[PDB]
RNA sequence: AUGGUUUGGCACCUCGAUGUCGGCUCGUCGCAUCCUGGGGCUGGAGCAGGUCCCAAGGGUUGGGCUGUUCGCCCAUUAAAGCGGCACGCGAGCUGGGUUUAGAACGUCGUGAGACAGUUCGGUCUCUAUCCGCCGCGCGCGUCAGAAGCUUGAGGAAACCUGUCCCUAGUACGAGAGGACCGGGACGGACGAACCUCUGGUAUACCAGUUGUCCCACCAGGGGCACGGCUGGAUAGCCACGUUCGGACAGGAUAACCGCUGAAAGCAUCUAAGCGGGAAACCUCUUCCAAGACCAGGCUUCUCACCCUCUAGGAGGGAUAAGGCCCCCCGCAGACCACGGGAUUGAUAGACCAGACCUGGAAGCCUAGUAAUAGGUGCAGGGAACUGGCACUAACCGGCCGAAAACUUAC
């Protein structure tokens, strides 16, 4: 089908901003003597060298 | 579980060999007959100079079935091929002879001269 | 093995069993490798119970094995250093390691391995 | 282990012959009739066995005056005080229904040796 | 008045009776609830009495929930259900901490359980509310399976609440009613209901004496 | 006089588009009621009825001909209701009819061509913005933050009926024939829940098998051929299957039957009062539900820190109880949610054993000319069901989250 009408400036921003982003939970790892924040899916595959870490 | 449109063999001495159910009495609206429930039926196919007569309207009972029927013991039965015995007003049959099994149900409804004539109830 | 228990992991059965095939031909060839997540769940029971038969070494256990992987230098492989070699251990002779992402579709990486510490 | 089974282990009936498909068998039914409790016997082909333990069952086929007749049983019923196997059978199959599509001399069976 | 107890479904099977008939009976593990507190006219208006069931390692507890059963007296369990009594007469005969055990009941009587359904998740017409759904030929442009009409045209214009339509069924309690009880295992904490029980196997259902029949 | 459904009258909105007969699916509403239920009168003996009043809760069949609605017929039924909602419903389906172009028959017309005459054929477009509706979430709120158990306003679902038996071959009646009331047993349609049985499905189970290519070859197996086909097929999902359900009673009532009794010396169900009384009504039955803003209740745990703005009231930190995310998963599931576990562990997968399904493996040996058969051997293989085993993974962790006061009564 299709619409009727313009749908306004308040439902569209209102709709819009359910369209975001959440971030990684991020957790501290030792990478050999310095630290660096990584989620903690990947805490073993980091202390094991697996990682790309840049 | 039998319906309309529904071709059945006869197991009687009438004259007739086939049949066609109409009907499925016990009710309204009933859709399924087992192993001794009465139809209402014709006929669809005759002996040479028989009683009965291609194009009769007549009554019967169901005998044999194909599909399964429980039992209170938890047992079953599954004949080949659906038969079925003519029968008038009085739950009596037409015919004098029966041919080939029944089931052991039509004692308990009342038909108890066709269990008479029957040579082997399973 | 426990079967898949919706559509399938690339567009048949047929795709689905050769891939797995596949993949457990690479990793007795090298030891580890790099793919999607539940391409590995569903690698570590298929490719464990092919090494159960390799540890119950036998011609037959040989033969219904050659049925799937057909690759006679795994086999070979299998039945001369990783039967003996998982003896002792009775069961679990993988492990799974998450991985970053992937670049084309964010799909899920994972590095499936086989334990060395026995 | 059967997670019913100590449900069931003291209900089961022992003493049932292991028997088998295309076993050739009679069997000695207890029956009601003019509210007296009698026996009948019934022979015929053992043509499948479905496990469940307690639930098991079996199912024996007949020819009755050119009418064939499968009659179904569960195996530790008290309506069965013998089940005694005649013969015996060579069959590759374990589920014997080839038998309804097959009359008279087709439908025989060999015996086992 | 009443007597209840609270119990985890297993499975089902079959036996025998006298008469040599075969009952699909359902079997139920009511272990030994306990009484964790009651509810009475004063207190909170109502006659009821709380039940438990089941085991924690004790870790696993919280801490509101620890002091509800310490101050009881007694230890945690996993399920806390509550039967609605009519008065000090279902009260008189309940004191705090009792284990009940199965025995309660006899043979022959006539209980209602209640359980939690098995899922079905997101349901069309055709499973949920049993629609005639459409033809699969003649000239069917793409409608095999979907319902139909919906209502009128420009009176109302609406469309008359309770509408029947697709979406969640399954995963709602459920009553089941005047079921007979065949046999009462007191060795093994066991009712072998007949007839059919709700839900899958390893939940918890709630049995009765039924309100017809007791 | 009604009702506004019928053929029509007016032509008031719509021709810069309001898609038209019937059928299907799906409803919901009215009662001027087809059955069931209560009842008054009879030219009502009894069984069956006829007519009238109240009454809408439920139910109100499958089939032949016709495009047909209507109708007629067959066979049953407790009964086979009348109508409305764009003659309900085509962004839901059909497209037989009617109403485009083709063609033919009859009749009219000199002819082109026409017929509320006929006959065979003939494209049915759209990703749902808003309201609405079925379900499901996030957020905030209910004067601290949280976790469990729940009351019930108010709403929904269900509500159908039959046949035989004793009552009694009694009542009744010349007889034929043939009961009320009230007790029972068994079934039809519908609805829910469940999978023990029966039956169906089974795209990683087993076996047989054809063609063909490959594994160097024989053997033994694999790939493709709709899973190549065929026989069977545990779990899960299901119905033809199993079990259960439709209560019993109670209050106020309609039509109605009345008791006591005047105005109106008697009389009268009423004007004051008191009663009985239906499937309808309110409770009872099953479900939801405190976002029920009168935002409930009984309980339990935590029930205590710091720095700023110039102390104005706020702000900003780290926290407890607890929750969330990440992780292992589920017979929970569109995603999210829901439920459980998270080394103080049996949640999953594996492994060992068992149950069940298939049906007697490979190799070797023997008999055979060869096809092949027999032994070792319930053999082997194998998925969900069950019990055990910590071997692999559930991590050496991040984030949210707690108290203006004020007055009477005390």
């Amino acid at each position: 089908a299709v619409p009727k009408r313009r749908m306004s400036r308040a439902n569209t921003r209102s709709r819009r901003a359910q369209w975001k982003a959440e971030a990684p939970g991020l957790v501290t790892v030792s990478v050999a003597g310095q630290q660096r924040k990584v989620p903690r899916r990947l805490l073993k595959a980091a202390r094991l060298g697996l990682v790309d870490l840049d | 579980m039998i319906q309309q449109e529904s071709r059945l063999k006869v197991a009687d001495n009438t004259g007739a060999k086939e049949i066609l159910c109409i009907r499925v009495l016990g009710g309204s609206s009933r859709r399924y007959a087992g192993i001794g429930d009465v139809i209402v039926a014709t006929v669809k196919d005759a002996i040479p100079g028989g009683n009965v007569k291609r194009g009769d309207v007549v009554k019967a009972v169901v005998v044999r079935t194909v599909k399964e029927r429980r039992r209170a013991d938890g047992s079953y039965i599954k004949f080949d091929e659906n038969a079925a015995v003519i029968i008038k007003n009085d739950n009596d049959p037409r015919g004098t002879r029966i041919f080939g099994p029944v089931g052991r149900e039509l004692r308990e409804k009342k038909f108890m001269k066709i269990v008479s004539l029957a040579p082997e109830v399973l | 093995p426990k079967p898949t228990k919706g559509p399938r992991l690339g567009g048949s059965s047929s795709h689905q069993s050769a891939l797995l095939a596949n993949l457990a031909t690479s990793l007795f060839e090298h030891g580890r490798i790099k793919t999607t997540e539940p391409k590995a769940r569903a690698l570590r029971p298929y490719a464990e119970k092919l090494i159960t038969h390799a540890k119950k070494g036998a011609l037959h256990n040989r033969r219904e094995v050659m049925k799937k992987i057909r690759d006679k230098d795994v086999v070979h492989t299998l039945f001369a250093e990783i039967g003996p070699f998982y003896a002792d251990r009775n069961g679990g002779y993988t492990r799974i390691i998450k991985v970053e992402n992937r670049k084309g579709d964010n799909a899920p990486m994972a590095v499936i391995e086989l334990v060395r510490e026995k | 282990m059967n997670t019913l089974d100590f449900v069931d282990q003291a209900s089961l009936r022992d003493d049932i012959p292991t028997f088998s498909p295309g076993d050739t068998v009679n069997v000695h039914v207890k029956v009601i009739e003019g509210s007296k409790e009698r026996i009948q016997v019934f022979k015929g082909v053992v043509i499948r066995r479905q496990g469940g333990g307690i639930s098991e069952t079996f199912t024996v086929r007949k020819e009755s005056y050119g009418v064939g007749v499968e009659r179904t049983f569960p195996v530790h019923s008290p309506n069965i005080d013998h089940i005694d196997v005649l013969t015996r059978g060579d069959v590759r199959r374990a589920k014997l229904y080839y038998l309804r599509e097959l009359r008279g001399k087709k439908a025989k069976i060999k015996e086992k040796r | 008045a009443r007597k209840g107890i609270l119990g985890t479904k297993l499975g089902m099977t079959q036996v025998f009776d006298e008469n040599n008939k075969v009952v699909p009976v359902t079997v139920v593990k009511a272990g030994p609830n306990v009484v964790t507190r009651i509810r009475t006219t004063e207190r909170d208006g109502y006659s009821a009495v709380q039940l438990a069931y089941g085991e924690i390692s004790p870790r696993k507890v919280i801490k509101p929930v620890a002091g509800q059963f310490a101050a009881a007296g007694v230890n945690p369990r996993r399920h806390v259900a509550e039967l609605r009594l009519d008065d000090e007469a279902a009260v008189a005969e309940y004191e705090v901490g009792q284990e009940l055990t199965a025995e309660i009941f006899s043979d022959g009587a006539y209980v209602d359980v209640t359980g939690t359904s098995k899922g079905k998740g997101f349901a069309g017409t055709m499973k949920r509310h049993g629609f005639r759904g459409q033809g699969a030929a003649h000239g069917a442009q793409a409608v095999h399976r979907r319902p139909g009409s919906i209502g009128g045209c420009a009176t109302p214009g609406r469309v008359f609440k309770g509408t029947r339509m697709s979406g969640r069924m399954g995963n709602d309690r459920v009553t089941t009613q005047n079921l007979k009880v065949h046999k009462v295992d007191a060795e093994n904490g066991v009712l072998l209901i007949k007839g059919a029980i709700p839900g899958r196997n390893g939940g918890l259902v709630v049995v009765r004496s039924a309100i017809k029949r007791g």
